[PDB]
């Protein structure tokens, strides 16, 4: 609220803690995988560069 | 040949040059000669040369020829099209699409070509004006697909200015013919090469950007577009 | 072997070219629909940016962690014109700076191609969602976003960034990365408390910029597909043009051979 | 030296070599060969131009361009045009080669251009099929390679 | 001329020394351009290495263009090839590559006529000519 | 109707002559001031019968083994189908019939092998005739029973051969089918189309369904 | 194959089967290059039925038991029309396409599907 | 080219090289219209090894240094088998394709990849 203008920043769904937590746990559920790795995996740049050149030939 | 010897420039119209080739194939088969590639007569190039080499500009007069050409199976590599194209100086293509637009001459400015379209023959001015018209008309055909797929608002200011000049050029390619007064309801016009070059050069440079495109339809020379716009 | 096989192949390529021509227009329409859904979310983002700004200024005593010292978006369908690779090539460059420094990296994957890029390379993940409609809703993104907000509050992440393509123009889709976390005269009356309001508004702001990012990436997917299908239509024509020349060569060769056989038999009989 | 930077730098030609100029119609095949003859007006290499199955007006234009460029005094022009007998079109390259060989056998250097070797093959095919000789690939005679 | 499939089986041994030495970097530049020519429109944001090759590729192609009834002498062709290989067109714009060449040749026909006549003689290349040419070109760059 | 028959077991000379015999019977009405219509059910079978006689007389062969005058065979037949002026009918009838123009209209039929219109006999007859009605196997198998490919079929006489009502209502039918041939891939994306285009698409599909007709059901 | 000779029901069923097979013949190339998910909901359903009709036309013969090992079958015209009319209508859009391969009447496809 | 004449190791290397190139030839039309990016993960890996094998089959000859200027190379059968076996196993999946073109032995490809 301001003297000149009134803004209503309306939400589109109920933000209850049970609903809030449920959708986060569903994201964790799907995120789970058989080969999580250590977290330092790298050097895959060669594959992305190989495809980039093929994509140039396509157009 | 008789009129050329009189001291004249003559037009020889041949209704279909493919039927001249086929008549030679038929006669060659009747006489029992061994057939050549794709079943044509062994004398195919000589029979075409005997006819086409008489049509030339001599020191007395000149026979110029307009020949309708048919292409078998849509193949431009077939012996008949191949042999004929070796003796052609220009190619005029008439378009069904252009006719729908309303340009009755219906000659396609992008597909039609001439071996005389060389600056070492027609001079730099005629050549640059003709190539300028073809460049603008090419760009407009590409932009028309953009305007159709994405919309007219998607184009730059320079591209919209080109579209406006291209449309004026496209309509200024029209002309009322004296034999077409029954269809057009207007008197015929004979434009000179000088008047033709001057009119298109001006529209390319933008000297007529204020006039409506319709003022450039079925008028003849460029001064007639100015007046048709005044009213 | 002969002209019959080439004739069947020219018909095969001509059928595919007409549907790829239609799909370019279908993509342009969907691109225009995703561009209006982009503009219907700016008011909620620009006004909350102002509110969170003034609320912090009038309440300096509280300095929310978000205000002091990766979410990746990918497609669910094919025919994309290297939309995924070009961003995944910027994700690899940015991750390098941190892998070289020794800092750990948690990742959040939105869409199918992102999951494919990580299952194919054994990459780690903390949250993931896909199958989101060409028309996404902010509620689906809340779950995935929350796992990153809790991480930043619990110190499990020192900085959060959103990786998405940006709709520079109908012909340009700039891959980019931006930091989500960390970020007059009068004073507002605060109900119930300024701290309660700052805590709530900061969550609405991060969930909003993530939705802005997803929607813009969908507009980029449609434009990229328009280009991919134009290229495919043109390439098809070139193959049709090459095959037609081989067909004409076969057509002419068949005629000469038959005539030789007719003439040869007649020269014996 | 042909006088063209593209040819003289990437596709060089030596005295005594056979270099084929191949391509579709109306691309500058004659242009390239005529400019190569014009460039020999000061080198000391005599030139010969054989026109096989060409239009009379095309032959006349080339001769004028050679005299306008000062190259006709070193050139021999052998013409068998599109309306002449197939026998003359088939024999013109051998007549021009014989005129060029006059300089090579006496310790001198010469350059020969055959304007359309594909038109000589069409003229020889006509004579062969009129003598009832069995045809081969694309209806050409069995000795077309040897021609 | 299509440099991809056009070849001379016995020509290498026939070139004069100057054209044989300078021509080394032409066919390769056209080859590097052959792989980038179509994609060039969206290569302005690619690696600096690719851009150097593309800039050269667009220059060398433009220089090879020539007109009918206008033959160049061993010397005139040499001047052009030197500027293109050694590096004197990187600043020149593609639309100016041709003009730069016409001006450079008009210049050496007044400023170094003796060096031209000495190169037209047998077309031999030595350190004197190599330096004489870079001197002349560097001077031309500032003067005209 | 007059029915002239030269069946498959009959002499090749009778099969070669039958079209000329039928034409002669049709020319009676044209030369006397009246109108007639003639159907040659297979000109390709007449060409095959003439080829048999020629190769057995040992006449020099050409393309597809046909004799050198196979074009003249069909052209000599088809140029008789014509419209003659009132002065020709008054000259022939010696004054008896006056003020009337006679005619003979021809509907020759030709079979193509797997859609190959470039074959020797089809090429000759396509060049001799005033127009062509092309029937297609793909259209016939798709339920379009009359099977007329209107995109390539043409009549060089055109609107001069139509009554005033059909000439006025056929102009838009042409535009709607042309628009349908251009917009036939978008049927699977009718939802995503622009409204103007979607309006044109359904009009094109309704005019296309109107062309379907049944056998032995001629309309006035 | 004329309504006056065979009846309107048989004729409509035959033309209905031919229409589905001609439409499947032109969708085959689309499915090969782009894939099956890029088709409309109507086309995906039509492709499934076309593949069932194409397999319901196969039949075990008594003179071919040495080549197949399977017993022969004789289907009557009433049974044929019913089986194809049902597939075109959608009465068997749950059974897999393999259930219609080498069976006889439409009841044997229903039994085959279970196994 | 028989196991009883050349040994299994050479015969397997040759069979493996041919198997790789044959599959790459079959995917040509799909890549031509849609590009390499739509292929399966395994297909993309083969297309990458097929491209390397193809340039590693190139060799500068001693009778061609006049045409090219580069020096000729003689490669033994042992070095030939070792190079192709390494490319098939994936021991060289980290080198660019242009490191295999006109390099003679595999070690020269490793030293060519340093530029
Ligand atoms: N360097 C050039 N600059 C400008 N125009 C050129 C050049 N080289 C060739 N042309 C033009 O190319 C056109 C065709 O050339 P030319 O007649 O020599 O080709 P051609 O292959 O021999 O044709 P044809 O098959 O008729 O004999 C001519 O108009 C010519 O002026
Ligand atoms: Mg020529």
């Amino acid at each position: 609220v301001q003297p000149n203008m009134v803004k209503v920043l309306a939400d589109t769904v109920v933000r209850a803690g049970d609903l809030d937590e449920a959708a986060a746990q569903e994201a964790l559920k799907a995120a789970e995988k058989a080969l999580q790795g250590k977290g330092a995996e790298f050097d895959y740049s060669a594959a992305a560069a190989r495809l980039a050149e093929a994509a140039a030939q396509l157009r | 040949e008789k009129f050329r010897d009189e001291g004249r420039d003559v037009l020889l119209f041949i209704d279909n040059i493919y039927r001249y080739t086929l008549a030679g194939t038929e006669v060659s088969a009747l006489l029992g000669r061994m057939p050549s590639a794709v079943g044509y007569q062994p004398t195919l190039a000589e029979e075409m040369g005997v006819l086409q080499e008489r049509i030339t500009s001599t020191k007395k007069g000149s026979i110029t020829s307009i020949q309708a050409v048919y292409v078998p199976a849509d193949d431009l590599t077939d012996p008949s099209p191949a042999t004929t194209f070796a003796h052609l100086d220009a190619t005029v293509v008439l378009s069904r699409d252009i006719a729908s637009l309303g340009i009755y001459p219906a000659v396609d400015p992008l597909d039609s070509t001439s071996r005389q379209l060389d600056p070492l023959v027609i001079g730099q001015d005629h050549y640059d004006t003709a190539r300028g018209v073809q460049y603008v008309l090419q760009r407009y055909k590409e932009l028309k697909d953009i305007i159709a797929i994405l919309g007219m608002d998607e184009l730059s200011e320079a591209d919209k200015l080109l579209v406006a000049r291209a449309r004026k050029i496209q309509r200024f390619l029209s002309q009322p013919f004296f034999v077409a007064e029954v269809f057009t309801g207007s008197p015929g016009k004979y434009v000179s090469l000088k008047d033709t070059i001057a009119g298109f050069k001006g529209i390319l440079n933008g000297d007529y950007d204020h006039l409506p495109e319709q003022a450039f339809y079925m008028v003849g020379g460029i001064e007639e577009a100015v007046e048709k716009a005044k009213k | 072997a002969g002209a019959k096989e080439i004739r069947s192949k020219i018909a095969s390529i001509k059928s595919t070219q007409k549907i790829t021509n239609a799909m370019e227009k279908v993509a342009v329409s969907k691109m225009r629909k995703a561009q209006m859904r982009m503009a219907a979310g700016r008011p909620y983002a620009e006004r909350i940016r102002q509110v969170i700004g003034h609320l912090a200024n009038a309440n300096p005593e509280y300095r929310h962690p978000f205000m002091v010292e990766y979410i990746v978006v990918s497609s669910d369908r094919g025919l994309c014109g290297g939309l995924n690779i070009n961003l995944f090539k910027s994700l690899v460059k940015d991750m390098s700076g941190y892998r070289e420094q020794g800092a750990e990296i948690d990742l959040c994957v939105i869409g199918s191609k992102g999951a494919s890029f990580f299952r194919s390379f054994g990459g780690n993940v903390v949250a993931a969602i896909s199958h989101l409609g060409e028309e996404p809703s902010i509620n689906d993104l809340i779950g995935s976003v929350k796992v990153m907000l809790d991480a930043y509050l619990e110190g499990r992440i020192d900085r959060l960034f959103v990786v998405s393509n940006k709709f520079v123009n109908t012909m340009t889709q700039k891959p980019t990365v931006e930091q989500l976390i960390p970020l007059h005269h009068w004073d507002y009356l605060y109900e119930p408390d300024a701290k309660s309001l700052l805590d709530g508004l900061l969550v609405r702001y991060v969930e909003s910029q993530v939705y802005q990012a997803v929607v813009e990436n969908n507009a980029c997917e449609q434009a990229a597909r328009m280009i991919a299908m134009k290229n495919a239509t043109d390439n098809a024509g070139e193959l049709i043009s090459d095959l037609q020349l081989i067909y004409n060569k076969a057509r002419q060769a068949a005629i000469t051979q038959e005539i030789s056989e007719i003439v040869g038999g007649a020269a014996a009989v | 030296q042909t006088g063209y930077k593209s040819v003289d730098a990437m596709i060089p030609v030596g005295r005594g070599q056979r270099e084929l100029i191949i391509g579709d119609r109306q691309i500058g095949k004659t242009a390239l060969a005529v400019d190569a003859i014009i460039n020999q007006k000061d080198s000391g290499i005599k030139c010969v131009y054989v026109a096989i199955g060409q239009k009379q007006s095309t032959i006349a234009n080339v001769v004028r361009k050679l005299e306008e460029n000062g190259a006709l005094a070193n050139t021999i022009v052998v013409a068998a045009s599109a309306s002449e007998s197939a026998a003359l079109q088939y024999l013109a390259p051998y007549s021009g080669c014989t005129m060029g060989e006059y300089f090579r056998d006496r310790g001198e250097d010469a350059l020969i251009v055959y304007d359309d070797l594909s038109k000589q093959a069409v003229a020889y095919r006509q004579i062969s099929l009129l003598l009832r000789r069995p045809p081969g690939r694309e209806a050409y005679p069995g000795d077309v390679f040897y021609l | 001329v299509n440099a991809g499939i056009s070849v001379s089986r016995v020509g290498g041994a026939a070139q004069t020394k100057i054209i044989k030495k300078l021509s080394g970097g032409i066919r390769t530049a056209l080859a590097q351009y052959r792989e980038l020519a179509a994609f060039a429109q969206f290569a302005s944001d690619l690696d600096e290495a690719t851009r150097k090759q593309l800039e050269h590729g667009q220059r060398v192609t433009e220089l090879m263009k020539q007109k009918q009834y206008a033959p160049m002498s061993i010397a005139e062709m040499s001047l052009s090839l030197y500027a293109a290989e050694r590096g004197f067109l990187q600043d020149v714009e593609i639309a100016k590559v041709g003009s730069f060449e016409q001006a450079l040749i008009s210049y050496f026909q007044r400023e170094h006529a003796a060096l031209l006549a000495k190169i037209n003689e047998k077309g031999d290349f030595n350190d004197e000519i190599d330096a004489g040419i870079k001197a002349g070109i560097e001077k031309f760059k500032a003067t005209q | 109707t007059i029915v002239v028959a030269a069946s498959a077991s009959e002499s090749a000379a009778l099969q070669y002559l039958a079209p000329y015999s039928g034409c002669t019977m049709g020319e009676y009405f044209r030369d006397r001031g009246e109108d007639a219509l003639i159907v040659y059910d297979d000109l390709s079978k007449q060409a095959v019968a003439y080829r048999q006689i020629s190769l057995l007389l040992r006449r020099p062969p050409g393309r597809e083994a046909y004799p050198g005058d196979v074009f003249y065979l069909h052209s000599r037949l088809l140029e008789r189908a014509s419209r003659v002026s009132e002065e020709y009918v008054e000259k022939f009838t010696n004054g008896a019939v006056t003020g009337k123009t006679g005619s003979l209209t021809a509907l020759p039929i030709i079979e193509t092998q797997a859609g190959d219109v470039s074959a020797f006999v089809p090429t000759n007859v396509i060049s001799i005739t005033d127009g062509q009605i092309f029937l297609e196997s793909a259209m016939f198998n798709s339920g379009i029973r009359p099977a007329v490919n209107a995109g390539i079929s043409v009549s060089r006489v055109g609107g001069a051969a139509q009554t005033k009502i059909i000439k006025k209502l056929s102009g838009g039918i042409r535009t709607a089918l042309a628009q349908y041939r251009e917009l036939a891939a978008f049927a699977q994306f009718a939802s995503d189309l622009d409204e103007a285009t979607r309006k044109q698409l359904e009009h094109g599909q309704r005019v296309t369904e109107l062309m379907k007709q049944k056998q032995y059901a001629p309309m006035s």
